[PDB]
């Protein structure tokens, strides 16, 4: 899940 | 709420707008934690006329060049402002709206974002709506409600004429009392409650709360270590019969699993005998009686046997015939110490009693009981909680109205609780919570403190039953209350 | 069966040669299955004239060139146009066919396959037969049995004069009735049931079944959240006497164990008071009994309760003199609510009484109870499906006839079933039994379907006692009937 | 980025309100994923008066009552209108701000949320500014950096006087360049990209990328079963000298490490010999040279060696004196092939001569050697990724300038590589690389392709190394570059 | 896997 | 970590 | 068991 934050 | 959403927009300065992207985000965040990663599902998005549907554009609108495909059919005839506004956005990020539905849309997506209506449902669902409702409920898709499923009854949990059945609802705030109650709890799903900037003051301003695992962890009472048994108080149950012998062993074991020093049982001879043959750990008073059934032949020794007790229990099994009814109210009537007033006690009760009586009562009646007492039918009493607080607050008690969600108000404050299963729908279970009460307020919480702890702890011991919840009865039930007691802390 | 071939054959035009492949290939992979990798193993192949030998043949056939050694002892006096077509390839193939059976021709092989007869046999077995089978029976090798042991009659699980005792048995299509009732059932050993090729829709048509996991878990009702005690009925228990104060007890807990909302013991006072001491959640009405015993003075105080429970088991320990018997009669003849019928109450019944009622009924004897109820001998009725199918047709009932195998019909179905160990031979298991059907019934299974559903969960739970079966008791069992439906999910 | 702002605020429409809020909220929650629960913090923001600020008050403003301690010190002497906005409503929930910055207010508080400047930070910071900022990283607290850490341009990745050192920072839509370069890299602490609603097309407008993990594997080229050796290319490598005798080695491996089919080294012998010694799978072709360096005398034979190869790297190790620069010069001047220019061929390469070339070039200076090839200081070269852009469009050639972020270029696009330890900071590191380079080449990656691949591998392979990095040697080095390439898939 | 045999 | 969400 | 199938 990467909708909000990019790593 | 809508009162809360007015006050932040209009006396705060949050503008509705940013409210609705709140929301909307949420909606996006809470179905990632429950999908995992998005990027390869197809999302229909049903949107109304409303704010809902406004809510349901700004999901829209997120997940544009994230997800596989994404496609709005709006259903509604005009736009709110920020339905507008935002509707607007979706459009101008290059979404794509329909506003023909299509009951073979559903065959190419994968979720459904119910976003047709929300707190603002009036009146039954027909037409093009109820069908659409009615196509998503049979497709097998993940289905995800924005506040409310739509067609639930937002202040009542009432299906109105139809409602979409949700795997997923994401709620602003504060849960709804249509989360809260069934049918519309059964057609939530899993809840999910998000925070989208009403000031906390505002949240906690509500006055209907559900009884959480913290709160109930704040009341236990204190086990101080340099103590004795009446450190924990004394119940007299007054329960039994010739025809119910079981119900007192179930309330007496019901306080002392709770936590209770001293539980004395008043039970007609020879079925008091009953009680120690199973748990010799009551005290199990026998009561000499003509035909089987108290009356006001006894009324002396029952008040007798009040003084040296905290609590009464009285009801469970004492059957109601004419004598059981003199005697209840004069009993009643008489006794200055507070009382938990269950089953047939409550079959028999006069309600002007309560109103004279000096010490608190809880009543636990289950809707045929409660509509019995009022002179309603069970389906107008049912789930109704403002009947509840007029009756508590008209007659100063607690009132405790047993069901899948149970409803304990004082008519002041009222709490729901969701714990429980179908387990409990079986014989002995009512008879084990008057117990409890009974217990709690033995060991010093309030009726209310008392009735909220209990529901909750009865509802979470059937829960940890081992096997199929069917299976349970009252007798594992009170086995399981010390282990309930364990994990709430 | 012999139908079934017939139609695939004659009507869908599968070749008799292509079933009889596919039946052997199976009777191969089953092996396989069974005991790994077969390439080391030594085959000894028996088989008669029939298409049961063809069978064998085809095995023996693709058994060549791939395990250690492959023998065909042939034991018929000719062959059928199928076995001929076989034994030709088998010779064609190399394969070693001889027609004298030697004493000690089992010490050069490790497996037995047993293709002398199938469902062909008629009559006892003699002669070199009989001591071939014997030799077989008495060697201690694997033996493995095409379609049915051969000696089993496949109609009755009989055995004509002897059979043989298989460690697996490969049956064709559908399981036969001789594998399923004793003593057929014991000698099958390990059953594999093979789609040899027959079309789904002629298999799905035999009218007689095995009950299984999966079709319980279909009829087990459902426990809505929104339920409350009377969502899950309500079963009146008319039981026991001064004699047999325990019965009640198993049966009104059984009731309560598979998810009954309410149960009400009616039993002679003070034996009633035994039932509340051991399980306080059943309400135990203490009937007024002259001696002990129902009799006519209890008939209007029985019907009154019968009023408000949804159906009535009346029965186990009522104890069997004249006036039982005349009370058990009159109750019955009079009760408009389905009735469970046991023990005791079948010992007097009078079966009119059961052609006049308009509401069901089940029966549920035992064969010795059956016999005396039909006046004939316990060895006549013992395994009778036919008997039992027009027991049920003529008196409009379920009849649950109980054994290591239980038969249950209303005349048009007929379900076996076969779970359950000899834990189960011991008294109070009855009693459980008929507590779970009413129980069942009151929950809205039709009498057939609750008694399918019970049959197979009463045995279920006596195989998951933890310790040797032959200590498992009746409360032991009622402990554990909830974990079976646990896993029955 | 200060483009898809605005362009996302006038074209398309969000409400820069909105974009303020989504921002704040994704500080909060990277808070929470890094911090757990946040509700026992004391936490102290500083804000400035621009939009970092604004961010910053609604960082502050979602946190009260929530977390144990808010307060605000507001730094600036005015307030755009977004933070004035911000900052009205963190007053309005109840938030205290003051402005007055007290050494010792460090004390009371836990974490530091950072929002004085983000991107619009000019010229030095001095003054109060400066003091707080020291005040912070002096203090052992929790800091978290919205945006970019204060004090950090954004575009460069300098530090204008003094700057925060973060723990984590939180930025917006895209990194920015100066989380990229150091020092802001190092004091950037860990980084989260945020989604704070830019649509997805302008967020993809930018030109210069961080390379990825998912970059890379997409990237790798095939391996098709049905191959042979030249399917994976072949690479010469003119290499080495009498003085340099290692480098040869380190560069041919590395071609093979990264899957290419078939190595040759050029290499003065007898220094030749002592690279199939290491490495016998390497064709080690020795080369006469009058005093042990490459000269004109060796130009024919190594364009003759030139032709039965896809891709030619020079340099590691050829020393710097007159006849290499007129070998090397002549050399790939003629030279038809893709070239990878490296050390000493960097070192004494006329640029000139990679303008006149038809074929392409990939060049791997470290910034000592870019320095010498422009004539420019290390301090005006070094991480100047403008400059690299220039030199790569006016030179036809991929640039790859090596450090801690490595900046490849062809002119067009820029892609900065973070993977790598200081181990690398070692002799024979950069040898490494320029085998795996040309390997890739040779596989059928463009150069740009190419380089993007080897940069990140090549660090990654060092971060695998399993004891302290600062041991690690290029030999070792090698031997996990299999590693890496496995764990991308 | 059942299209063979039934237990 | 309850700051979005309660259960 | 490789009676039918050979890898
Ligand atoms: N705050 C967010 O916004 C929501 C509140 O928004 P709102 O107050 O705009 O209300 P809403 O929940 O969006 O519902 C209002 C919309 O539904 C229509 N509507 C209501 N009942 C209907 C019915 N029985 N049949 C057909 N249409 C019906 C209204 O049409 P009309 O206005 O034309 O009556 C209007 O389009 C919350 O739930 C939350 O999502
Ligand atoms: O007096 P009595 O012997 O007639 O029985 P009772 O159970 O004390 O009350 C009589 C009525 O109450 C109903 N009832 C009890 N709990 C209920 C619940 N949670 N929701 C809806 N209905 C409920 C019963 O439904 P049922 O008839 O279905 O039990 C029945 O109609
Ligand atoms: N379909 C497959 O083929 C089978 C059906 O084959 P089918 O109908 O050919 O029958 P079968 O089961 O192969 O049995 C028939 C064979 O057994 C003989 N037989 C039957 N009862 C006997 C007895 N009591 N003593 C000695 N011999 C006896 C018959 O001899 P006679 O025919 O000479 O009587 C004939 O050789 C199924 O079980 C399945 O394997
Ligand atoms: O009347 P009562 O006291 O004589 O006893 P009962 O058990 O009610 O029935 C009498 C007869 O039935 C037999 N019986 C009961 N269940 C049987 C079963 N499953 N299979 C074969 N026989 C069965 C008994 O055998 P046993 O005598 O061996 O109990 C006895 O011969
Ligand atoms: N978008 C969000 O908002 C940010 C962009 O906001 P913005 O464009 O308003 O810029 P900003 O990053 O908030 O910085 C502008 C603020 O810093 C001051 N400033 C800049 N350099 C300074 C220095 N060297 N010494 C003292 N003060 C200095 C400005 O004062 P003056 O305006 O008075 O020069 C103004 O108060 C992004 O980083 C993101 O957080
Ligand atoms: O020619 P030569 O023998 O003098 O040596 P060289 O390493 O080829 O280059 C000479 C200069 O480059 C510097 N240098 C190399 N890599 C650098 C980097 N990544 N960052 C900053 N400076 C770098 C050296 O610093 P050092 O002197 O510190 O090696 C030295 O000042
Ligand atoms: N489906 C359900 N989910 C959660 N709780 C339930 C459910 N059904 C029943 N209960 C709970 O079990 C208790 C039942 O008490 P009630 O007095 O209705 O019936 P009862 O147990 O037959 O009474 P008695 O104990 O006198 O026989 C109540 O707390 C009720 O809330
Ligand atoms: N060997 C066995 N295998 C499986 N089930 C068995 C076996 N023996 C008995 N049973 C089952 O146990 C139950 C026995 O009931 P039955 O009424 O025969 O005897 P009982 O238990 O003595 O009667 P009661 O309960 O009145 O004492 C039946 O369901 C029967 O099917
Ligand atoms: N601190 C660091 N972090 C990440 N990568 C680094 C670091 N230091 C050096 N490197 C990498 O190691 C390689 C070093 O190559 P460079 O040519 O500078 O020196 P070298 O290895 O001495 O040269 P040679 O291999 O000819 O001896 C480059 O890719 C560089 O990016
Ligand atoms: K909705
Ligand atoms: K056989
Ligand atoms: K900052
Ligand atoms: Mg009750
Ligand atoms: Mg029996
Ligand atoms: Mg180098």
């Amino acid at each position: 899940p990467a909708w909000l934050f990019e790593a | 709420m809508k009162e809360i959403d007015e006050l932040t927009i209009k006396e705060y300065g949050v503008d509705s707008r940013i409210l609705m992207e709140r929301a909307g985000i949420s909606v996006v965040l809470a179905m990632e934690e429950e999908l995992g990663n998005l990027s390869d599902y197809r999302f229909l998005v049903l949107c109304g006329g409303g704010n809902n549907g406004g809510d349901g554009f700004v999901v829209a609108r997120n997940l544009l060049g994230v997800v596989k495909d994404v496609l709005v059919v709006f259903l509604g005839k005009k736009k709110t402002p920020d339905c507008e506004y935002n509707y607007g956005l979706y459009k101008k990020f290059g979404g794509k709206v329909v506003e023909q539905f299509e009951p073979s849309i559903l065959n190419e997506f994968d979720v459904v974002v119910d976003a047709i209506f929300g707190t603002g449902l009036r009146g039954e669902i027909t037409g093009e709506y109820a069908e659409i409702i009615n196509l998503v409920n049979k497709s097998g898709k993940v289905v995800v409600s924005v506040d409310v499923p739509s067609g639930i009854d937002s202040n009542t949990g009432k299906v109105l004429r139809t409602a979409v059945k949700a795997d997923l609802t994401v709620t602003f705030g504060v849960p709804k009392i249509g989360h809260i109650l069934f049918p519309g709890r059964d057609l939530t799903g899993k809840l999910k409650v998000a925070n989208i900037g009403h000031p906390v003051h505002l949240i906690n301003s509500i006055n209907r709360y559900v009884i959480t695992r913290e709160m109930v962890r704040s009341l236990l009472p204190e086990r101080p270590r340099d103590s004795h048994k009446g450190t924990y108080g004394k119940v007299l149950i007054i329960a039994g019969s010739r025809l119910y012998s079981g119900a007192p062993v179930l309330s007496g074991m019901g306080s002392l699993k709770v936590g209770t020093g001293l539980v004395k049982l008043a039970v007609p001879f020879p079925q008091n005998l009953i009680a120690t043959s199973r748990f010799p750990e009551l005290i199990s008073v026998p009561i000499d009686t003509e035909k089987g059934f108290f009356s006001l032949q006894n009324l002396q020794e029952c008040l007798e046997l009040s003084k040296d007790v905290d609590v009464v229990a009285i009801g469970p099994g004492l059957g109601n015939n004419e004598h059981v009814r003199e005697f209840v109210n004069e009993f009643l009537k008489t006794l200055e110490k507070p009382a938990v007033i269950d089953a047939d006690a409550i079959n028999v009760l006069d309600t002007s009693v309560l109103k004279e009586r000096k010490s608190p009562a809880v009543l636990t009646p289950h809707p045929g009981e409660m509509a019995r007492l009022v002179k309603k039918t069970v389906g107008d009493v049912k789930y109704n909680y403002e009947l509840a607080e007029e009756f508590a607050k008209e007659n100063d008690c607690v009132l405790v109205l047993k069901s899948a969600t149970t409803i304990v108000t004082d008519g002041e404050k009222t709490l729901f609780n969701i714990t429980g299963n179908t387990g409990l729908s079986k014989g002995g279970s009512g008879d084990v919570l008057t117990g409890m009460i009974a217990g709690f307020i033995a060991q010093g919480l309030s009726p209310l403190e008392a009735s909220t702890v209990s529901v909750y702890l009865h509802g979470f011991a059937a829960e940890l039953f081992e096997q199929d919840e069917r299976g349970l009865t009252a007798s594992e039930l009170l086995r399981l209350i010390p282990e309930a007691i364990r994990r709430l802390k």
